[PDB]
Order: C-alpha cells, then sequence, then structure tokens
C-alpha cells in the first residue's frame, strides 16, 4: 500500500494494490509425439533447384 | 500474464494508476449517487402490522 500511493504515511481506507494470482505450478508441454525427423536434408542439399 | 508487456507498461509512467484512480472515483461514486438517493432516512422504520 504505501509504494502503491508513492506514501509512507497511509489514511483511514481500502486501496487496490497489487492483483493476487495463483502461480504456475509447473510448466506443461502437450505436442504432437510423431517421431519422423524431418526431410530438410532433401530441402537443402538435393541435386537440383 | 505477461512480465514483459508489464515491463514496457512502465515506460508509459501513471497512466495505468491514474485510470484505475478514475474507475475508482466513478466506483466510490456510485456508492455514494446510492446513497444520495435512498439514504436519506436515517433510520429504517418499519410498517405497521
Ligand atoms: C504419444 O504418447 C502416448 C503415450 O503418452 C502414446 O500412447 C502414443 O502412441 C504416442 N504417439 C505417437 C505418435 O507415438
Ligand atoms: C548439408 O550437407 C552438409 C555437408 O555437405 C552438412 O554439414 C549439412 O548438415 C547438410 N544440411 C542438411 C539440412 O542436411
Amino acid at each position: 500500500t504505501k509504494c502503491t500511493l508513492k506514501s509512507f504515511t497511509v489514511e483511514k481506507g481500502i486501496y487496490q494494490t497489487s492483483n493476487f494470482r495463483v502461480q504456475p505450478t509447473e510448466s506443461i508441454v502437450r505436442f504432437p509425439n510423431i517421431t519422423n525427423l524431418c526431410p530438410f536434408g532433401e530441402v537443402f542439399n538435393a541435386t537440383r533447384f | 500474464d505477461s512480465t514483459e508487456c508489464s515491463n514496457l507498461l512502465l515506460q508509459y509512467g501513471s497512466f495505468c494508476t491514474q485510470l484505475n484512480r478514475a474507475l475508482t472515483g466513478i466506483a466510490v461514486e456510485q456508492d455514494k449517487n446510492t446513497q444520495e438517493v435512498f439514504a436519506q432516512v436515517k433510520q429504517i422504520y418499519k410498517t405497521p402490522p
């Protein structure tokens, strides 16, 4: 509150300050687990263009 | 939920806090309007039976 009001004194009242959030508890990853390596050798190192 | 955006929003200074102040002035004024309109009576009178 003191930081939000930029003041060391604060009067009788109700003050918005920060906003509470439940923290992201773990970092989930969800991807198509397809096994093939992409054909980039046939993109860049092919015989002719 | 972005710290990166919330850093760039500090460059704009007190815009964000004065908007919350303005909306809080409005929001308290809605209670003030309601108090001024309805709370003109200092006792909760109740009817006879
Ligand atoms: C992806 O993983 C699940 C188990 O987590 C498995 O059942 C599924 O067959 C896998 N898909 C591929 C494309 O390998
Ligand atoms: C293309 O060939 C070179 C060797 O000539 C190799 O180092 C490189 O990794 C290859 N690139 C791809 C995308 O396969």
